[PDB]
């Protein structure tokens, strides 16, 4: 009738010398950038982060061309493999804000909103090249769906044995984590009396069932997700053809920022999802920034 | 069973004493990629060694180093196991004397020898069942005694 | 029409290595070793080049090299199928070889001080099978190999282990144990250890006396025992009647004396001279070590018999010292070997009849230390009546006190110590005498 | 002062600290070798001889002021200190092939400690020394160092190095053209291996706490120290203290929390100043193998020329025979005739080998009959402790299986192995049987062959072979009833068949008489010991080993005449008293006994010639042992008025 053993660590020695394309070095270079980069004599991003934390907006808006004059390597990587770098750049901001809150007196992952002023590919100039890459687009909004609920933290329980665990999601861009198919009590032979409670009932093996996990909703947390459609400017369209449109997805601090009838600049990732032909996929854009030309007052 | 988890003293005679061997409590590992040190806790009679690194750096980077055991850093204890039997004047009329198990750790080893009459202070604690499966009904457990202070009558 | 398997055989190397000198820096090289053979197995087929069928597609892959293990193909040859793990075996169209296993032991003269003999497993292939008999001294030329060994899990020390390198694999567990023991695979097997002289011997008309005077030269006198031993080395005739009654043709001798008499030197002479002879003592021998024992093969599916003293002396002489310290259980087996020439085995569900056509040389101590001249022979011995009846000759050695004989005996004993081996000058040598005995046994009077 | 993590060692500090000591060492002191630069002779002679191992005593360093620190550090971190000590050598050697040859050190004087079972878990990875008797050793085991991989799609061969036991198998072929996943195969016989052997040792500590039964220890010897130890050997071993976790069973990768213990041997010592040197006549081929294997384990001891000069200076002494007999047991007030037999037993007869097969050995066998309450028991103990190989047996405590051989189950490998017995472990030594008369006829049976041919023949399940038992027998027997009765014959006083009594070379009748000046001397002798010339132990053992090693005596005709005359005279006596077992009848073994004793007496005093004096002394001793100078040849009775002390 014993307890759960633990695993813990502590730094001792210098390991192998660090390769510059290491993830930790990327996080450290981006944390240096945040608190170092200067324009004129004001440290813009530290001040911005402090002010945003005062008003409970957990986000940072970064102008993309400010980094192509500080560290071009991490710029090339971001424009080439955005899905791998964005999660890493989202750790440094949380780490900095953690210190700021503690010294200026439950913080979720911080959202990175990208705003840019550069080349703009038209909506009809999209091909196989731009897949898993960052593009800049202009157009008009015609649709905005209703906000949907998606999980970030899930607490679950097994309906047969009563084993409990948790799940954390920090990747909401796909439109995926799922609930475990088998009870995790058997693979985590953790306690000395637990593997003994797993037996009995004459001669047989504890079988919980095909999918036995129930979600305890009062102990879970959620976020908002939206769908939008962008249309090409109805003026520079081929004569006698229907205008083409694209489907875009956004969440957290980008929702309810626009209304249909607005002309906008969007920065995002060109990706696909599965929905006649041997192997065909449907494209869509993950939103990373919104800028409106001018709004109808 | 009323006496489990308490501090109790016993009176008996020692029948067998085992040698002194090391018992592992925390195992130490060294990663060449990061230079951290991983410490694994053991409280069973059998355990499974770790394979991959669980450091923060290795946990983040895709490249994860391989673990090796460092004997010197580990946590070790001195272990002995003793059997104690009833005195003749305590056995009921017509029955045979019974036995019990005692555990010793630390600087209290090499203090009991076979053939001694003693009074042992210990903590009465349970252990997992080790009998036949077909004869198991419920959550049955075994008992052992954790030595803390030894008195000898001679 | 298949191709013929070819085998190469090297021999006549410069040096021969002892079993207790094999090291691990000679692994996979050519060497020659010596030893004594105890156990052999039956001949069984071995997988050499196999044919496999694909389970995704049905293609045929032929002539896969096995190399000491059950190897499977690692890539479908069709540029389309991507099968690498799923295969089935056509046992009808695969090529086999012949396979036997032999067990060897260290020779008596090569054992160090205070230690026990060592063993080694020898593998034979092809045409080399069935050349080694139990109880032989052979020289092997071959290659020193390593085979898996799961008995080492428990020995102290660091035992090497294998794992796959995870540095370089793109991601978004097969540990194997390297424990081996040293074995031997052989390509050449040899068993080690003119008419002018034979026709010269046959003529001499004092040949009998010379032969008598050439036996056990180190012993002084006792000519009757010398004659008996020769007649026992030569033999009689084996006959069979119409009714299947078998008439026996082996001579059995017993020498009776007290611990003072020189009766063990006769036995030691015969165990050093005769081709197939074994020396055993009363209280250092068990029944299983005389008749036979049954052991099971690791390969599985069969069993093997291991020979005892009586089987290793088939068509030969078995020497037993201290016959009076034998048990009734052993004596009932010796009687079976003497009336019948068979040994019966029934243990663990194995039935087997084995051949023991052997002669018995036995030395017995009087019942009370000394021989009582006032009692009969039966009163002085401790044997079962069935055993005593089937002995042909009983020789009793008694002591006499005569001065001239004592002078001669003492002179002889001191001469041997002073002059080493230049104190015998026998009529014939051992190599001469073996040839004559071999020639003599082929006559049927 | 860089400190290696987890230690207090600075590599540069210790290397520089070590090279000054190695280039300058100091120390009833001489002026020839005790005041010269010591270790540069040791290195120069090493490189000259073509040798690779330096043997480094330890207490050398606990005096020289600098390297005191290094002694404590060597007894605590053997792994890190011994790699510093080698780089000093191969640097020091060229400072004086030597650019491609590897050097080693071997500490052999670590002291203190009080046995394996007194060591705690805090003594893991420490240097300790052990003494004991070897029983078993497993055959050589191959250990992998470099592995061989073949690409089955491109035939590119790769080699890998073991790193602390683990092998890294490449996932992708290394060829830039053939880059396949999982194409690497292992070919076992193309790999590089090394040697490993496991020994089992019966520990013989000095302090035995109350109620410790003997136990056994496991030792791992690698590379050079293979076949350097044989069962029956009493050795001294230096090594490290380790621990290892074991797997619960073959199928599962699960381990057991309680650890297993053993010792990594670094140095082995097979000599002692206070014991005799092994018989080279029995290990001829091991000496040849050691040179072929280049292991510098020294079996025999070194003799300087001052000490060898002392040897002949003493060997010239007039009273050598009395002096040697006196210094055998310097604390047993007893007749010199009894001690002379032990002295000549130690020298042993000349071993002779015929070139047509046929071996004659020179082992002496002695029986000590006589009243109880004598010092027979001490003689056997003293001889047990001076001879290199021996076992002590009781009468009614032995079995034939326990004396010859047996099969046992090894708790490590769980298989059945063969193990040696009492008499085979005593090969080239002395076996002491106490209370011989109380032993069964079944157990007495096995001794006949050992006393006749010095072999044993075993036909049991698994073994059919002949074993070598070249041992000396020293036996003591108790007389029937209270005391020896002079009125009865000897054959009626000892419960042993008269035919068996004739197999012994010497039979000693130890009789007790009441006489006032003998009693006075014995009482003063004993009382002098409870208060607060002779040859010390070292010199005695050295002399005996020298004689047993070099000289070899051969007999002459003048001796032959006397031998034959003596044998005939002995047989002619009592020719009428043979039917009645009054006296011990004479046989040919007595002739051989005279031969053996003459050769042993010749070997003493360092001759190669057995002259007439030797045979006369041998016959004198044989008669004096049986007390034939006081026996009535008709009745077999002893006149005690004539038995003088
Ligand atoms: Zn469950
Ligand atoms: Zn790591
Ligand atoms: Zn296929
Ligand atoms: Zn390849």
């Amino acid at each position: 009738s014993f307890d759960r053993p633990e695993i813990y660590s502590a730094p001792v020695l210098q390991g192998e010398s660090p390769n510059d394309d290491d993830n930790t070095e990327i996080i450290k270079s981006f944390k240096n950038f945040i608190l170092e980069f200067r324009l004129d004599s004001q440290f813009i991003y530290r001040d911005q982060l402090r002010n945003n934390i005062l008003v409970k907006n957990y986000s940072l808006t970064v102008n993309m061309e400010h980094l192509i004059g500080y560290n071009e390597d991490i710029y090339k990587k971001l424009s080439d493999e955005p899905s791998d770098i964005i999660p890493l750049f989202e750790t440094a901001i949380t780490q900095v804000a953690k210190r700021i809150s503690i010294l200026s007196r439950s913080l979720p992952t911080f959202q990175l909103i990208l705003n840019s002023n550069a080349n703009q590919i038209p909506l009809r100039d999209l091909d196989s090249e731009h897949v898993s890459k960052i593009v800049r687009l202009s157009g008009i909004i015609i649709s905005t769906s209703v906000l949907s609920s998606r999980a970030t933290y899930l607490s679950i329980m097994c309906r047969n044995c009563r084993h409990t665990t948790s799940i954390t999601i920090n990747n909401f861009n796909s439109i995926t984590v799922s609930l475990p198919r088998s009870c995790l009590s058997t693979i985590e032979s953790e306690s000395s009396m637990a593997n003994e409670s797993n037996i009995g009932d004459e001669s047989t093996k504890k079988n919980c069932g095909p999918d036995p996990y129930i979600i305890i909703h009062e102990s879970s947390k959620f976020i908002d997700q939206q769908f939008l459609k962008l249309q090409e400017i109805p003026e520079l369209v081929p004569v006698g053809e229907m205008p083409r449109n694209l489907t875009m997805t956004c969440d957290r601090y980008l929702t309810n920022k626009v209304i249909p009838g607005t002309r906008v600049t969007i920065v995002g990732i060109y990706s696909i999802y599965n929905s006649s032909g041997v192997a065909i996929r449907t494209p869509y854009i993950k939103i990373l920034g919104i800028q409106s030309d001018v709004e109808t007052s | 069973g009323d006496f489990l988890g308490q501090l109790i003293t016993v009176r008996g005679i020692i029948t067998r004493v085992s040698d002194v061997k090391p018992a592992v409590e925390v195992i130490a590992y060294t990663c060449d990629q990061c230079g951290y040190e991983v410490f694994q806790e053991v409280n069973s009679r059998t355990f499974t060694p770790l394979s991959e690194c669980t450091s923060e750096e290795c946990s983040q980077n895709q490249t994860k180093g391989q673990l090796f055991m460092s004997t010197r850093a580990s946590k070790f204890s001195a272990f002995q196991e003793c059997k104690i039997q009833e005195l003749s004047q305590q056995v009921p009329v017509g029955h045979i004397p019974r036995s019990l198990n005692i555990h010793v750790n630390g600087t209290l080893v090499r203090s009991l020898s076979p053939g001694d009459i003693v009074d042992v202070t210990g903590i009465f604690l349970p252990a997992p069942y080790t009998g036949f499966k077909a004869l198991k009904a419920g959550l049955l457990t075994e008992t052992y005694l954790e030595a803390q202070f030894v008195r000898q009558h001679k | 029409q298949t191709e013929r398997v070819f085998q190469i055989s090297f021999f006549n190397l410069p040096t021969v290595h002892r079993i207790r000198d094999i090291r691990s820096e000679k692994i996979g090289s050519l060497l020659s070793i010596s030893g004594t053979v105890t156990r052999t197995s039956e001949v069984r087929p071995e997988l050499y080049k196999a044919s496999f069928t694909c389970d995704m597609c049905r293609a045929i892959v032929d002539n896969v090299e096995q190399s000491f293990k059950y190897t499977e193909p690692t890539f479908c040859p069709n540029p389309s199928c991507e099968n690498r793990a799923f295969w089935t075996l056509n046992v009808t169209r695969s090529r086999f070889l012949d396979w036997q296993k032999v067990r060897i032991q260290e020779n008596a003269n090569e054992i160090p001080t205070g230690s026990m003999p060592r063993t080694l497993d020898v593998i034979l292939r092809g045409d080399s099978v069935e050349r080694a008999k139990p109880g032989d001294r052979c020289k092997f030329t071959g290659v020193e190999i390593v085979v898996p060994d799961v008995t080492q899990l428990g020995l102290p020390g660091v035992k090497p282990s294998s794992t796959l390198d995870t540095r370089g694999i793109s991601k978004t567990l097969g540990v194997r144990d390297l424990t081996y023991k040293i074995s031997f695979l052989a390509c050449h097997v040899i068993s080690i250890g003119e008419i002018n002289e034979l026709k010269e011997m046959v003529k001499d008309e004092h040949i009998y006396d010379k032969l008598v005077r050439s036996i056990a030269p180190a012993v002084f006198g006792h000519e009757a025992v010398k004659k008996g031993i020769l007649l026992q080395m030569l033999g009689g005739v084996h006959k069979s009647t119409v009714e299947g009654i078998k008439l026996r043709g082996d001579i059995n001798i017993c020498v009776v004396g007290d611990p003072s008499t020189s009766k063990s030197q006769f036995l030691k002479y015969v165990v050093g001279f005769a081709p197939r002879s074994v020396y055993t003592s009363g209280k250092a021998s068990s029944a299983a070590g005389l008749t036979a024992a049954v052991v099971r093969d690791e390969e599985g599916g069969d069993y093997t018999i291991e020979a005892g003293a009586l089987m290793l002396a088939d068509n030969g002489i078995c020497c037993i010292d201290e016959f009076d310290k034998m048990d009734i259980s052993d004596q009932v087996a010796i009687h079976e070997a003497m009336e019948q020439q068979t040994i019966s085995i029934a243990k663990a569900g194995i039935h087997a009849t084995l051949n023991a056509r052997t002669s018995i040389l036995a030395a017995a101590n009087p019942v009370g230390g000394r021989y009582n001249r006032k009692l009969s022979l039966r009163g002085n011995l401790n044997m079962t009546a069935p055993i005593m009846s089937r002995f042909d000759l009983f020789f009793v050695i008694l002591d006499d006190c005569n001065e001239k004989i004592d002078t001669e005996l003492a002179s002889h004993i001191v001469d041997l110590h002073m002059k080493r081996d230049e104190a015998i000058e026998p009529p014939f040598s051992a190599e001469q005498l073996r040839r004559y005995i071999k020639y003599a046994r082929t006559f049927k009077p | 002062l860089r400190i290696i993590w987890g230690t207090n060692v600075s590599i540069q500090e210790c290397t520089t600290n070590f090279r000054n000591f190695l280039m300058s060492f100091k120390y009833f002191i001489n002026n020839t070798t005790d005041e010269e630069l010591y270790y540069i002779k040791q290195l120069n002679e090493m490189r000259e001889l073509g040798t690779s191992n330096l043997n480094l005593d330890a207490r050398n360093l606990l005096a020289y002021k600098q390297t005191e620190d290094l002694y404590h550090q060597l007894l605590n971190y053997p792994q890190e200190v011994i790699s510093i000590m080698d780089q000093t050598i191969k640097d020091c050697m060229v400072s004086l092939e030597i650019e491609t040859k590897f050097y080693k050190v071997r500490p052999y004087n670590v002291g203190s400690c009080k046995g394996m079972r007194e060591l705690n878990p805090n003594d893991i990875d420490k240097l300790i020394n052990l003494k004991g008797l070897v029983l078993r050793s497993t055959p050589v085991i191959p250990d992998m160092k470099v592995a061989f991989f073949k690409c089955n799609v491109c035939d590119h061969t790769m080699a890998v190095e073991i790193d602390r036991g683990v092998i890294q198998e490449p996932a992708r072929c290394e060829r830039i053209d053939c880059n396949e996943p999982n194409s690497m195969s292992l070919i076992h016989n193309r790999c590089s291996f090394a040697d490993k052997q496991v020994i089992k040792l019966q520990e013989t500590p000095d302090f035995v706490p109350d109620g410790q039964t003997p136990h056994s220890i496991s030792l791992c010897v690698y590379d050079e120290l293979v076949d350097s130890c044989r069962a029956g050997d009493r050795i001294e071993v230096t090594g490290t203290f380790r621990s290892i976790p074991i797997r619960a069973n073959s199928r599962q990768r699960v381990l057991k929390s309680l650890y297993k213990t053993y010792v990594d041997v670094v140095h082995v010592k097979k000599v002692s100043d206070k014991r005799l040197d092994v018989d080279t006549s029995t290990i001829e081929q091991e000496l040849m193998q050691n040179k072929v294997d280049h292991n510098e384990v020294e079996e025999v001891r070194q003799i300087t020329d001052q000490d060898l000069a002392k040897i002949r200076e003493v060997a010239a002494r007039e009273d050598l025979y009395s002096l040697l007999a006196r210094s055998i047991a310097p604390s047993i007030y007893e007749l010199e005739d009894v001690k002379k037999g032990i002295l000549l037993q130690l020298f042993g007869g000349t071993n002779k080998t015929f070139t047509k097969g046929g071996r004659y050995r020179g082992d002496i066998n002695i029986l000590l009959c006589g009243d109880p309450s004598t010092s027979k028991s001490q003689i056997l103990q003293y001889v047990h402790k001076i001879t290199p190989r021996g076992v002590y047996t009781s009468g009614k405590g032995s079995s034939a299986v326990g004396l010859t051989a047996y099969i046992t189950r090894d708790v490590d490998t769980k298989q059945l192995v063969l193990e040696s017995g009492a008499l085979v472990l005593s090969d080239g030594g002395v076996c002491c049987i106490d209370e011989f008369d109380k032993m069964s006829d079944s157990t007495r049976s096995v001794l006949h062959e050992v006393m006749e041919q010095q072999t044993i023949s075993i036909a049991k399940a698994g073994i059919i072979t002949t074993l070598n038992a070249r041992s000396s027998i020293l036996a003591s027997a108790n007389p029937i009833g209270s005391r020896y009765n002079p009125n009865l014959p000897v054959t009626e006083n000892i419960d042993l068949p008269p035919p068996l009594l004739s197999r012994f070379d010497l039979v000693y009748l130890v009789l007790d008489k009441v006489d006032e000046k003998n009693d006075r001397e014995l009482a003063k002798h004993l009382t002098n010991l409870y208060l607060e010339d002779v040859l010390p132990v070292e010199f005695l053992t050295m002399y005996i080993s020298y004689a047993k090693e070099h000289i070899h005596p051969i007999i002459t005709e003048a001796a032959k005449t006397e031998l034959v005359r003596a044998y005939v005279g002995m047989r002619k006596m009592g020719d009428d008293s043979r039917s009645d077992e009054k006296r011990i009848t004479a046989t040919t073994r007595q002739l051989e006994s005279m031969i053996r004793l003459a050769e042993a007496h010749a070997k003493m005093k360092l001759k190669n010639v057995v002259e007439l004096e030797d045979v006369q002394e041998a016959v004198r001793l044989i008669r004096s042992a049986i007390k034939d100078y006081a026996t009535d040849p008709k009745t077999g009775k002893i006149d005690m008025n004539l038995v003088q002390t």
